RNA sequence: GCCCGCCGCGGUGCUGACGCGCAGAUCGCUCGUCGGAGCCGGGCAUGGGGGCGAAAGACUCAUCGAACCGCCUGGUAGCUGG
RNA sequence: CCCCGGAGGACUGAGGGGGAGACGGGUUCCGCGGCGCCUGCAUCUGGCCGCGGGUGACUCGGGCCUAAGCGGCGGGUGAAGACCGGGAAGGGGCGUGCCCGCCCGUCGAACGGGGAGCCGGCGGAGACUCCGGCAGGCGCGGGCGGAGACGCGCCCCCCGGCGACGCGCACGGGGACCGCGGCGGGCGGCGCCCCGGCCCGCGAACGCCCCGCAGCCCCCGGACGCCUUGCGCGGAGAGGGGGGCCCGGGGGCGGACCGCGCGUCCCCGGCCGCCCCUGAAAAGCCGGGGGGCCCGCGCGCCGUACCGACCGCACAGGACUCCGGGGUCAGCAGCCUCUAGCGCGGGAGCGAACGCGGCUCAGGGAAGUCGGCAAGCCGGCUCCGUAACCUCGGGAAAAGGAGUGGCUCUGACGGGGUCAGAACUGGAACGGACGCGGGGAUCCCGACUGUUUACUAGAAACACAGCGU
RNA sequence: GGCGCGGCGCCCCUGUACGGCGAGGGCGCGUUCGCCCGGGGGGCGCGCCGCAGGCGCG
């Protein structure tokens, strides 16, 4: 596991390198599932809408908050 | 022991398997009046040597 | 304390299982037979123990090849295809 | 009437030794009835069964004799049993100076 | 290859207990030693008139001034019993 | 009911009557049922009896490597069985045809070497093996920067490296443990006191960034210094200033409550000391010189239950190794204890002799006895004070004296205890249990530490360094 | 020989109970002290009274 600078997560998505992506609430984290490790992203709110406006239709992201 | 070759795991496996009675219908069926079958063991007192 | 307590460090198997005839008599050190003198081609035997030479010899197991060899030429055709051949 | 198993299961859930497990005298006759973990874990929760907690030892009269003894009391040579060096090892007091 | 002393390793005295035993050598108190020619485990080597021995004729599977197993062997007895 | 439950009273006492492995045992393991046998008393108990069940691995071990050894080798020898052995035309790459080559074992370690695993959960009985999550290993398929110390595809011959190593009193660092307070949550008792008692407050492997004493190296320059508990180091280049590399570790972000201390155990570091003692090997993996040239799939075989249920004809004997809290204390001693666990061929009554294990005894004090055998006296810590003789190291704790509790204070050392001193007080007491030398004057033997008749002899016997042939 | 159990008093043994109040070297704390207090506790001897006391065999 390990954590990720945004730029390069969305190098990630647009070559299809994840699996499905995970929002947790709490301070977002954003959580990657790649082939090889899981890549971690912590990012105010306001840049997880921009961040999931440009996320992938190929991509499955599922929402947790509890 | 826990660390045993399958070869004494073997023998040690039929000696389990065959330590038994003899059944009653076996028993009807050849008209027996002796009924224990004295091949038997007990491992408190056996000293097999497998 | 030569007796009961030195009985009490015994925690060794001396022998094991021969492969041959198949006795408690396998010296797993020296890697030789006891009883039958495995692995020698030769089977071990002495004239000075015909009790020990009756417990394992020839008759004392299903002896099937021979028993079937032994009936073909008692009553079977078996001399007759000596015959046959000898010709 | 043999609940050895119940006693087993139960210490097993808590993660206590068997004997700081608690059965309720009454209500008996539904632990003979359980014999998995799952039945067991709806007695701990109606309550029927519970766990001791430890019994640690009171440390009240050891904090006062400490307390004394950074006062100067309980120190005088009808007191001391080992010698001025394995009491105060006359090295380590050189290194520090 | 120092001294007191714990576990360990050993075995002094009570000529204590026991001695139809807990036990075909044990138990209690006391006692020697405890950084060393120290103690322990596994693997391996040496075979019977042979081995091995800081040497007691000690030890070599409850057997040792010559192990154990089967045979020669129903060994011989001017001697004891019937 | 000696079984089960609740309540009480105790014990084992972290070198455990606790929790787990190796060997040996072999189903003793689990659930349900039971009492014919056994459970030297009983039993509704059970390792007993009947019926069903039960041990899952790329990452743990075995398989591989080699140790001390053992076997094999054209042959050699002997009446043989068999025993002994280098002097033998001893095999590989490829791709035809060339080229390289002196001659063994896929025997021998479930503790040595050896690529790679952590957390949470689920079952009557299995788990580093299952399930979920997160990783790691080995495989197979679609020529540049720096002043420098240094930083950022293969194949053969030769030169090297890792693997790969003793003991020790200290000193230093990390981890775990342990304590003292704060704060949050929960208990218990409560005749008086009580913000003073008890329990819970948890963070892995792995990946990225930073940080790491000692130690070794680079640059400048050229010297009465630097420095440890101890030492040690310097014109073969110190100190000072600036850098590089290693460091079983720590932190931050991932994975996913807050401080402050003495000490213990384990591992690690740099030194120093010791030896007529100098403290394995190999597979496997890699470097140098010279020369020639991301995404998918997989990981086979064997062990895995339980037990001091083992050996002593069944048993106070014998039987290797892990982990190791608190108080008193020099402490892994003795004594009490938290956690955990709780059998030991059965009970009741009486309170004779005698015995076995213990206790106390007026006055005397070895008169007892072969013989002070047995028992008793002494014993911790601090201070005082200590002879003959001697191989000058010893004798020595020689012999002998005095103090020691509780409480209220004071001084010294840079939060932490130690050491020193004073006043008051108690049957004229204080190492208040526990733990714990009796001493001296001599003679004989052997110098000394060591060894021995397992099971009646531990010595003056054996050994020993030294001496000699 | 209808016992005893359980009390009460005497007499002995030990040595002045808990608590309360008021002296104490010292810095609200304080070991210890005095008074209530030859007190409190205890009894297997002595004296007198609630519960009780005279059983089946032969
Ligand atoms: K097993
Ligand atoms: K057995
Ligand atoms: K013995
Ligand atoms: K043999
Ligand atoms: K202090
Ligand atoms: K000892
Ligand atoms: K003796
Ligand atoms: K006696
Ligand atoms: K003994
Ligand atoms: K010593
Ligand atoms: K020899
Ligand atoms: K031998
Ligand atoms: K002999
Ligand atoms: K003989
Ligand atoms: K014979
Ligand atoms: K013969
Ligand atoms: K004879
Ligand atoms: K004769
Ligand atoms: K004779
Ligand atoms: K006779
Ligand atoms: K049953
Ligand atoms: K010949
Ligand atoms: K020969
Ligand atoms: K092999
Ligand atoms: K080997
Ligand atoms: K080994
Ligand atoms: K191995
Ligand atoms: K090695
Ligand atoms: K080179
Ligand atoms: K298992
Ligand atoms: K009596
Ligand atoms: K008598
Ligand atoms: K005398
Ligand atoms: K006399
Ligand atoms: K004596
Ligand atoms: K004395
Ligand atoms: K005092
Ligand atoms: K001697
Ligand atoms: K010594
Ligand atoms: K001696
Ligand atoms: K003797
Ligand atoms: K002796
Ligand atoms: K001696
Ligand atoms: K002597
Ligand atoms: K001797
Ligand atoms: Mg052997
Ligand atoms: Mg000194
Ligand atoms: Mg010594
Ligand atoms: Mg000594
Ligand atoms: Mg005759
Ligand atoms: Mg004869
Ligand atoms: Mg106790
Ligand atoms: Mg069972
Ligand atoms: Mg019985
Ligand atoms: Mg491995
Ligand atoms: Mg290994
Ligand atoms: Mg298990
Ligand atoms: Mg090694
Ligand atoms: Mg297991
Ligand atoms: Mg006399
Ligand atoms: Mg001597
Ligand atoms: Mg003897
Ligand atoms: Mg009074």
């Amino acid at each position: 596991p390990n954590t990720i600078t945004e730029e390069n997560l969305m190098k990630m998505i647009a070559d299809g390198r994840g699996k499905k992506l995970v929002v947790k609430s709490c301070k977002v984290k954003l959580k990657l599932r790649t082939a090889k490790y899981l890549y971690t992203l912590t990012v105010p709110n306001a840049d997880d809408a921009k961040s999931i406006v440009k996320g992938c239709k190929d991509k499955v992201e599922v929402q947790y908050v509890n | 022991t826990a660390n045993k070759t399958l070869s004494r795991k073997l023998r040690l496996a039929k000696k389990t398997k065959t330590n038994k009675n003899i059944p009653r219908w076996v028993i009807a069926k050849d008209h027996l009046k002796k009924t224990w079958n004295y091949k038997r063991h007990h491992w408190r007192r056996s000293h097999l040597k497998l | 304390s030569k007796g009961t307590a030195s009985f009490g460090k015994r925690h060794t198997r001396i022998h094991g299982s021969c492969r041959r005839c198949g006795k408690h008599s396998f010296h797993l050190q020296k890697h030789e037979c006891a009883s039958c003198g495995y692995p020698s081609a030769k089977m071990r035997r002495y004239n000075w123990s015909y009790k020990s030479l009756r417990r394992r010899t020839q008759g004392t197991g299903s002896m099937s090849h021979m028993r079937k060899v032994y009936r073909a030429y008692n009553s079977g055709t078996l001399k007759a295809n000596a015959r046959k051949y000898l010709a | 009437a043999n609940l050895r198993l119940q006693k087993r299961l139960a210490a097993d859930v808590l993660k206590c030794g068997k004997r700081r497990v608690r059965f309720n005298p009454a209500h008996e006759k539904y632990i003979e009835q359980a014999s998995s973990r799952e039945a067991i874990r709806s007695l701990i929760e109606s309550k029927i069964i519970a766990k001791l907690d430890i019994k640690g030892s009171s440390r009240g009269r050891i904090r006062a004799r400490h307390a004394a003894k950074r006062l100067g009391r309980h120190s005088g040579h009808g007191k001391r049993r080992g010698t001025r060096e394995a009491r105060m090892p006359s090295k380590t007091l050189w290194i520090q100076r």
